[PDB]
RNA sequence: CGAUGUCGGCUCGUCGCAUCCUGGGGCUGAAGAAGGUCCCAAGGGUUGGGCUGUUCGCCCAUUAAAGCGGCACGCGAGCUG
RNA sequence: GAAUGCCGGCAUGAGUAACGAUAAAGAGGGUGAGAAUCCCUCUCGCCGUAAGCCCAAGGGUUCCUACGCAAUGGUCGUCAGCGUAGGGUUAGGCGGGACCUAAGGUGAAGCCGAAAGGCGUAGCCGAAGGGCAGCCGGUUAAUAUUCCGGCCCUUCCCGCAGGUGCGAUGGGGGGACGCUCUAGGCUAGGGGGACCGGAGCCAUGGACGAGCCCGGCCAGAAGCGCAGGGUGGGAGGUAGGCAAAUCCGCCUCCCAACAAGCUCUGCGUGGUGGGGAAGCCCGGGUGACAACCCCCCGAAGCCAGGGAGCCAAGAAAAGCCUCUAAGCACAACCUGCGGGAACCCGUACCGCAAACCGACACAGGUGGGCGGGUGCAAGAGCACUCAGGCGCGCGGGAGAACCCUCGCCAAGGAACUCUGCAAGUUGGCCCCGUAACUUCGGGAGAAGGGGUGCUCCCUGGGGUGAUGAGCCCCGGGGAGCCGCAGUGAACAGGCUCUGGCGACUGUUUACCAAAAACACAGCUCUCUGCGAACUCGUAAGAGGAGGUAUAGGGAGCGACGCUUGCCCGGUGCCGGAAGGUCAAGGGGAGGGGUGCAAGCCCCGAACCGAAGCCCCGGUGAACGGCGGCCGUAACUAUAACGGUCCUAAGGUAGCGAAAUUCCUUGUCGGGUAAGUUCCGACCUGCACGAAAAGCGUAACGACCGGAGCGCUGUCUCGGCGAGGGACCCGGUGAAAUUGAACUGGCCGUGAAGAUGCGGCCUACCCGUGGCAGGACGAAAAGACCCCGUGGAGCUUUACUGCAGCC
RNA sequence: GAGCUAGCCCUGGCCAGGGUGAAGCUGGGGUGAGACCCAGUGGAGGCCCGAACCGGUGGGGGAUGCAAACCCCUCGGAUGA
RNA sequence: UGGUUCGUGGAGCCAUGGGGGAAUCUGGGCGGACCACCGCCUAAGGCUAAGUACUCCGGGUGACCGAUAGCGCACCAGUAC
RNA sequence: GCGGGGUGGAGCAGCCUGGUAGCUCGUCGGGCUCAUAACCCGAAGGUCGUCGGUUCAAAUCCGGCCCCCGCAACCA
RNA sequence: CCGAGGGUAGGGCCCGUGACUGGGGCGAAGUCGUAACAAGGUAGCUGUACCGGAAGGUGCGGCUGGAU
RNA sequence: UGGGAGAGGGUGGUGGAAUUCCCGGAGUAGCGGUGAAAUGCGCAGAUACCGGGAGGAACGCCGAUGGCGAAGGCAGCCACCUGGUCCACCCGUGACGCUGAGGCGCGAAAGCGUGGGGAGCAAACCGGAUUAGAUACCCGGGUAGUCCACGCCCUAAACG
């Protein structure tokens, strides 16, 4: 059937994108948390 | 009149539509229309704040002149009478001798080609707007301001009207469409005559779709819901109310008066409404 | 109760006998024929339909007879639902 | 040594299931260590409104070539979307940006919030909407509207010339709009051609033919032509379009007006540039100096901002045109011409799939465009087939049971079963014909029947031509011919009668319920006078609504017809400047502590004192409720009638063994040979009843009963056949489960159902195909049940609080 | 976290072919004028049949699946909520 | 109302959202309701090292571990997935 | 299995709170009327379901038995 | 070709009959009330509407075939 | 041709008395109703009185045994539109007449549909009396309806 993952590059960057994270306290905390963990990528990769 | 159909489909059996006899122009004045922003009953939080709304026909908002005392003493010609989707009334296109074109809601019996005028010295004839004090007591009137210069707020719906009952100091006594008796300031403008298109209420939608065309989404009874949703929710099989009939939000909805008693306007309301 | 699937139907049998029919009998208020009643007998047999989910039961048309029970109310790693 | 323990390793099941659509293969020749599987050829089959092609998402080098086969590939592999290396994506015109706005987002000003933050007009951002300039062909192994060739065009900059009151983020016009139907003319596309060009072809009985097979175009500026969109001209006044205005708007006048003119597109032509098949010679050469014409069909596409009708009344902003303001009129803008300038990103490849979403090379899911021909009434349906693409990445055998999908069946014809479940039957089109009842629409495809092919003769009307031939579209009548059968194949209703429910089309439990449930137009109650009520929010602010009682919220009821009774004691709600109660506060008769005292301090009665409650009323389409015993009629039975107890009042009309009836398969009728169902009745209604509506109702229903007809493999009752499996061989090779096992029957025993204990009986060792009685077989720490001072959802006149409101 | 799903908002797109024949308009009859009747034209509709497309009614298969919802046959809607 | 051991308690102290609202030393606060006496202190402005907390980093040391341990990671790990 | 009830002839008080049986109808007797009904005036009639126990004393309180009507009977 | 007729299918009319139901007509002395006839003790009658055990009552209009 | 009387019809307007309600003022212990009463209303200030408003329906006196109309029926007053009818003059046309199965129209009250309106009245309904009963007559309330517009219904002691 139709499944849950319907990739959409714009939707990805707009929802989980770096600029989206930064615009919000919780999202900055995400970036902070992910940096502190030493995540190689802070934000999902998407080709714009 | 109101137009009936032959029962050539189940829905067409009872459906009635407006006769559109008074309509002389079938497109609006381009400079007097802005796009209407459909809400879907959602407020700026994106929350449904009025239920069961949306999906209706696209509409363009016709700017309506609810002041009229802008152009005092300047008469206008009733150039056309048109369809307005945003209200029950008809709207009359005015071509002022000024060159300015505006809309008013069209009063009953108002005729295309006639002249109308606004002001204290205006004649007492249909389509003219005057401050209430200069209008004879007992005269039928619509599009009445509630406060001076604040805009026509009263009796604007199709077939509605108010009647001037008398005078008291700086205020006049109106009988509003609701039957409520009220003190309205004398300096409030109003148009002599009743709102036209009285047959509006004789319209039988006929079928569900007609409701949807109007942006009125299906309304679901509380009785048909579950207790999480609504005080009338639950019960095995059908249930009677089982409590005082109530809203989804729990307040009582059969007789429970809800206007604020301490409202400053209570001093100006002579008699509560009718039936 | 870290599960022994629960009615009935179907299918498939198999067993018991308190025997429904067939076989052998005694007694009879057994003339004959047909019955009643008991005893011996489990070899085989024991129909098709209307109604109900029905087991059962009533009814129809027959029949030598249209038996009653057990097998986890036999049988859902066989099926039905 | 155990924790259904944790991590890992390795077993068992087992050479077992399976190897992923039943569209299908066979042979020859290559390559190579090795080939059913890679390459080539021929034959066969499949798709062809796709299973072909193009585009967008998404993917990200998967593209091309070379060299490879460890792993990946459900087998194999020499092949590959795999490994390694090299190469490949070219734009002013395509897309996106350097343009515009949409919802929304963000947000000068501003508002709000303990903080974080929430808002918010303008502005900005934001597209698959608007606006905007490239078409045809050639080329590469791989890119092409991008490179090249021809023919075109856009913007910016500067210069020249002519013109002009030039000048904007300002004003104005315009952009600018739905749905259904649709005219005229074109094209795209298609069919035919006795015409034109073309390698050849004469087979096997005939055919050298007016034969067969193949092809008969594409792009193109100005101009002209055809069709169409858009647009009135002039003057006078002007007070509106937040300044201005010669513009727009309004008034008046003349001129003219389904014309024309001017303008703008589509189409045809058009200098020019292309392209060009079958066949046989190895993607190429040839054909070829290819020809490149006529007729017909013809769009849903084009002219397109066309027209008509309708109600539900159908974006914005820029580009563009016009107007004026600062300014400026050496400027500046317009027009034409010339030269120069024109950036950033995408561009490979897959793209209904083996490269996207599904853990897989997964029978699933994925928007837009093109989608040829013939026939069947039409069509995107159906069968075949073109272009093109495929035979689905395990095979070879065999010809059991059994399973799946499939075909047929004598006689019967639902006897099967909970049920005609399933499968039959019916099946398109034309004609004839069609009942109750009805809301006059319908019920209708009711039912039921006839016709249907092919050949010859005669003929009627239309489209295109021209009024005619030819072509094409409907037809009508004659006479014939063949078959078992003519919508000869594929696709294409079984019908009827009668109840229950719901009016109806719709909606729902994604993934066990599609229903009688939800919605529904309609009805009635109730709230709400507008800074509405109500909703979200601490707030600001929003929705409501740029609405105004013919409007909005809430609730019930559920088209329609006829209706909707009595109870206001209780609860609810509504009304009630009395009275009773009532908190803070006001008051301070009067006490009290301390102080040598003034004083300080504490307590404190009467009275005044809000809502709320109490109290007086009203209120049912508000919550709800609508009796008991006993007796009486010139037969019995019954009780129109009476007596009496209680009630706030005692169930009205209608309907009733019901979707409700316990007794119950009530009784009686109907239908049947037989009817626990059904239909109709009756009424002592365990336990109907009037908007949680009552009783009806045409039409409708993949709803649920009952019946008949039709027809059948459902059945009596089974048989045979087909293919895909099951079986055999080669290849690859799982799984849950598993204390260990050397794992028989009976009668016992045993924690009460024993392969494992006793006694007896039986039994050589080991498998294969099958069956499912047992291993209280597997699976899931029973969802029922109880327990726990476990949890959660839900309720309320349980408790206690909180919002909200007073 | 609304790339699934539910609603709403904004902007686009899709719906072969056939059937039925409402209003209106015209003509005719009618009448004092009418209502009305007839015929033609017309092309309405949560109208009818039926693909795409959206569904998911009944049955079978599947059930360590092709698939953690699929396949076949069948069936609902298909200008509209 | 909050803080303190103080949960309304005889509830002072400190802090303050609301109402009322002084004085400048003969002023004012405090010593646990209050009053008297005896005393303590000087509100309504601000600053101030050190002694204290911590270990991302460097070093030293262990009756700490020794690759299922020790950090999640001894290894190209916040990686592959 | 649980509740309520049994009292002049009929229907209901009294029982709770022991001593005292009452209301309406009916029945009888007398009136009015030509007569009946209505109406008027009088009167009777229960020993309280039944047996036991408590009490000085039982319709009353308690227990058992007959009765008479209601209500229940769920999880499978 | 026509064709008696047989068969299939659906209509129309008529008659008989049917659980039950609806009132009607008649039936020596049944139960309840007393609506009408005398102003019948509320003048009657009436068309219609609603209601009630029943006659009946009531509303709105009408009539006199009513007043004394 | 000239003239007359008339609640004939239709439309729009508009006037006063009264009833009810509401507000304001004054005022107190009852008012109301009946055969007599009760219910009901009233110290929460009713009745009775004066002033203010709102609203609906019906038109007193004239008014008669009267007039009009085909009937049903028609009554404050104004205006507009319109029918019928009588008279007079003796002008015109020359039997153009009478009746009328069907048709068609009109048709009191009640009733019905969709709206509006609703003061008074009042079926139904409730209550208080009466009564053996009283689903009646009398009393206190009260919903349809009475009223308007449009559409139906088409009956009558539609009678002279
Ligand atoms: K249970
Ligand atoms: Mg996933
Ligand atoms: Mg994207
Ligand atoms: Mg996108
Ligand atoms: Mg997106
Ligand atoms: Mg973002
Ligand atoms: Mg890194
Ligand atoms: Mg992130
Ligand atoms: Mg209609
Ligand atoms: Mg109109
Ligand atoms: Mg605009
Ligand atoms: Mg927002
Ligand atoms: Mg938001
Ligand atoms: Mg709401
Ligand atoms: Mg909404
Ligand atoms: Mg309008
Ligand atoms: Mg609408
Ligand atoms: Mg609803
Ligand atoms: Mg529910
Ligand atoms: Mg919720
Ligand atoms: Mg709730
Ligand atoms: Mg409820
Ligand atoms: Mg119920
Ligand atoms: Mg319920
Ligand atoms: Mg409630
Ligand atoms: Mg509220
Ligand atoms: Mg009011
Ligand atoms: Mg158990
Ligand atoms: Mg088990
Ligand atoms: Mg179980
Ligand atoms: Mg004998
Ligand atoms: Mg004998
Ligand atoms: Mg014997
Ligand atoms: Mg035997
Ligand atoms: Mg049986
Ligand atoms: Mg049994
Ligand atoms: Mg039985
Ligand atoms: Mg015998
Ligand atoms: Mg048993
Ligand atoms: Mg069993
Ligand atoms: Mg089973
Ligand atoms: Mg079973
Ligand atoms: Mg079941
Ligand atoms: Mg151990
Ligand atoms: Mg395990
Ligand atoms: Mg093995
Ligand atoms: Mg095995
Ligand atoms: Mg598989
Ligand atoms: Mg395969
Ligand atoms: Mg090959
Ligand atoms: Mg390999
Ligand atoms: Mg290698
Ligand atoms: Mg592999
Ligand atoms: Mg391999
Ligand atoms: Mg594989
Ligand atoms: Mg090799
Ligand atoms: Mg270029
Ligand atoms: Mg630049
Ligand atoms: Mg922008
Ligand atoms: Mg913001
Ligand atoms: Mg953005
Ligand atoms: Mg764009
Ligand atoms: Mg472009
Ligand atoms: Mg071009
Ligand atoms: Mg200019
Ligand atoms: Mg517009
Ligand atoms: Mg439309
Ligand atoms: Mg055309
Ligand atoms: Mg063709
Ligand atoms: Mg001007
Ligand atoms: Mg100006
Ligand atoms: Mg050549
Ligand atoms: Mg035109
Ligand atoms: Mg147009
Ligand atoms: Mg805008
Ligand atoms: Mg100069
Ligand atoms: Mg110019
Ligand atoms: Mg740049
Ligand atoms: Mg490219
Ligand atoms: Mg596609
Ligand atoms: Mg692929
Ligand atoms: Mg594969
Ligand atoms: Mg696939
Ligand atoms: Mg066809
Ligand atoms: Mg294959
Ligand atoms: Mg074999
Ligand atoms: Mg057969
Ligand atoms: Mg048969
Ligand atoms: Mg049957
Ligand atoms: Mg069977
Ligand atoms: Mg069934
Ligand atoms: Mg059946
Ligand atoms: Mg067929
Ligand atoms: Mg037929
Ligand atoms: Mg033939
Ligand atoms: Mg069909
Ligand atoms: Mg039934
Ligand atoms: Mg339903
Ligand atoms: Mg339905
Ligand atoms: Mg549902
Ligand atoms: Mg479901
Ligand atoms: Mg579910
Ligand atoms: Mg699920
Ligand atoms: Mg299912
Ligand atoms: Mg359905
Ligand atoms: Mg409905
Ligand atoms: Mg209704
Ligand atoms: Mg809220
Ligand atoms: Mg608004
Ligand atoms: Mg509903
Ligand atoms: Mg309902
Ligand atoms: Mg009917
Ligand atoms: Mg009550
Ligand atoms: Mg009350
Ligand atoms: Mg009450
Ligand atoms: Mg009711
Ligand atoms: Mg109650
Ligand atoms: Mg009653
Ligand atoms: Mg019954
Ligand atoms: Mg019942
Ligand atoms: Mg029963
Ligand atoms: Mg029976
Ligand atoms: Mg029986
Ligand atoms: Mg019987
Ligand atoms: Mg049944
Ligand atoms: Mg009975
Ligand atoms: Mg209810
Ligand atoms: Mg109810
Ligand atoms: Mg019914
Ligand atoms: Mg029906
Ligand atoms: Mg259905
Ligand atoms: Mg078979
Ligand atoms: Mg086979
Ligand atoms: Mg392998
Ligand atoms: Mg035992
Ligand atoms: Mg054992
Ligand atoms: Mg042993
Ligand atoms: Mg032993
Ligand atoms: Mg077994
Ligand atoms: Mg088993
Ligand atoms: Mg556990
Ligand atoms: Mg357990
Ligand atoms: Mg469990
Ligand atoms: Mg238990
Ligand atoms: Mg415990
Ligand atoms: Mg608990
Ligand atoms: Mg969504
Ligand atoms: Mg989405
Ligand atoms: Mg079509
Ligand atoms: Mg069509
Ligand atoms: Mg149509
Ligand atoms: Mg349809
Ligand atoms: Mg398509
Ligand atoms: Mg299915
Ligand atoms: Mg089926
Ligand atoms: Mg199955
Ligand atoms: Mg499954
Ligand atoms: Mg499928
Ligand atoms: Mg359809
Ligand atoms: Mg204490
Ligand atoms: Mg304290
Ligand atoms: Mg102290
Ligand atoms: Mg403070
Ligand atoms: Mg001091
Ligand atoms: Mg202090
Ligand atoms: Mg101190
Ligand atoms: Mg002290
Ligand atoms: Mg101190
Ligand atoms: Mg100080
Ligand atoms: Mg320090
Ligand atoms: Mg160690
Ligand atoms: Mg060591
Ligand atoms: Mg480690
Ligand atoms: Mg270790
Ligand atoms: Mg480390
Ligand atoms: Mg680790
Ligand atoms: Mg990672
Ligand atoms: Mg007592
Ligand atoms: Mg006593
Ligand atoms: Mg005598
Ligand atoms: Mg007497
Ligand atoms: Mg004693
Ligand atoms: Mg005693
Ligand atoms: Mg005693
Ligand atoms: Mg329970
Ligand atoms: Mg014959
Ligand atoms: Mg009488
Ligand atoms: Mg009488
Ligand atoms: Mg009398
Ligand atoms: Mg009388
Ligand atoms: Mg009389
Ligand atoms: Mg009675
Ligand atoms: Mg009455
Ligand atoms: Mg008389
Ligand atoms: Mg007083
Ligand atoms: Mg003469
Ligand atoms: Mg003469
Ligand atoms: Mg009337
Ligand atoms: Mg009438």
């Amino acid at each position: 059937m139709k499944r849950t993952w319907q990739p959409n590059r714009r939707k990805r960057a707009k929802t989980h994108g770096f600029r989206a994270r930064m615009r919000t306290p919780g999202g900055r905390k995400v970036l902070k948390r992910r940096r502190q963990k030493g995540r190689w990528r802070l934000t999902p990769a998407v080709r714009k | 009149a109101v137009k009936k159909f032959k029962p050539y489909t189940p829905s067409r059996r009872f459906m009635t539509v407006a006769d559109f006899s008074e309509i002389t122009k079938t497109e609006p004045e381009k400079s007097l229309v802005k796009p209407l922003k459909k809400t879907g009953g959602r407020n700026n939080q994106g929350r449904i704040t009025v239920r069961f709304r949306g999906g209706g026909h696209k509409r363009l908002y016709r700017i309506i002149d609810f002041k009229r005392w802008d152009k005092v003493g300047i008469p206008a010609k009733v150039a056309a009478i048109e369809y307005d989707p945003n209200r029950s009334a008809r709207i009359a296109l005015l071509h002022y001798v000024d060159g300015e074109k505006r809309y008013i809601i069209a009063p009953d019996g108002l005729q295309v080609g006639q002249q109308v005028v606004a002001g204290p010295d205006a004649p007492i004839q249909v389509g003219n707007a005057l401050p209430l004090r200069f209008i004879p007591v007992g005269t039928v009137v619509h599009a009445v301001e509630l406060e001076p210069k604040k805009g026509a707020k009263l009796a604007r719906a199709a077939g509605t009207s108010a009647q001037i009952q008398g005078r008291e100091g700086d205020y006049v006594i109106l009988r509003l469409p609701s039957g409520e008796l009220r003190k309205v300031h004398g300096e409030c403008y109003a148009t002599v005559g009743a709102v036209g298109n009285a047959d509006h209420k004789n319209i039988v939608l006929g079928k569900a779709g007609r409701s949807r065309w109007l942006g009125r989404r299906p309304h679901v009874r509380g009785a048909a819901m579950n207790p999480v949703d609504h005080p009338h929710g639950g019960g095995e099989g059908r249930a009677p109310r089982g409590r005082p009939p109530a809203s989804p939000w729990g307040w009582q909805t059969k007789g429970l008066k809800t206007r604020k008693r301490r409202k400053p306007s209570s001093r100006f309301i002579i008699a509560r409404r009718k039936k």
